[PDB]
C-alpha cells in the first residue's frame, strides 16, 4: 500500500487495514446524486432479484484492482479512471443504495 | 453499529 489513490483510499476507508480486498469501485459524484439512482431505471440484479437500478447517465468512477503481486500486509492496486453507468441494489426507507451491482 | 447504507457510503463514495 503506497501513494496511488487506490492504495491510499482503500486503506483510509478501512478496506485494507486487515486484509487485501481484490476489487473496489469509488464513485466521484455527490451523495444525493448517487442516492437518486434508486428511482431511476429498474433492472434485474445479477442474482435475479429486481431491486437493482441503472443510472440514466454515466458517472465518474475509479476502479481499484489488486495486482498479481499483491499480498497482505502489502496490498497493491492498479488504478483505472472511467465514466460509466452504475447499477446499485436498493433497500430500506429511505430507499437507498446498499450494494454496487456493476458498472456499464 | 454500521448499517448497510453507511457501509455502502464508506466503501464506495468519494465526493
Amino acid at each position: 500500500s503506497s501513494s496511488n489513490y487506490c492504495n491510499q483510499m482503500m486503506k483510509s476507508r478501512n478496506l485494507t487495514k486487515d486484509r487485501c480486498k481484490p476489487v473496489n469501485t469509488f464513485v466521484h459524484e455527490s451523495l444525493a446524486d448517487v442516492q437518486a439512482v434508486c428511482s431511476q431505471k429498474n433492472v434485474a440484479c445479477k442474482n435475479g432479484q429486481t431491486n437493482c437500478y441503472q443510472s440514466y447517465s454515466t458517472m465518474s468512477i475509479t476502479d481499484c484492482r489488486e495486482t498479481g503481486s499483491s499480498k497482505y500486509p502489502n496490498c497493491a492496486y492498479k488504478t483505472t479512471q472511467a465514466n460509466k453507468h452504475i447499477i446499485v441494489a436498493c433497500e430500506g426507507n429511505p430507499y437507498v443504495p446498499v450494494h454496487f451491482d456493476a458498472s456499464v | 453499529k454500521e448499517t448497510a447504507a453507511a457501509k455502502f457510503e464508506r466503501q464506495h463514495l468519494d465526493s
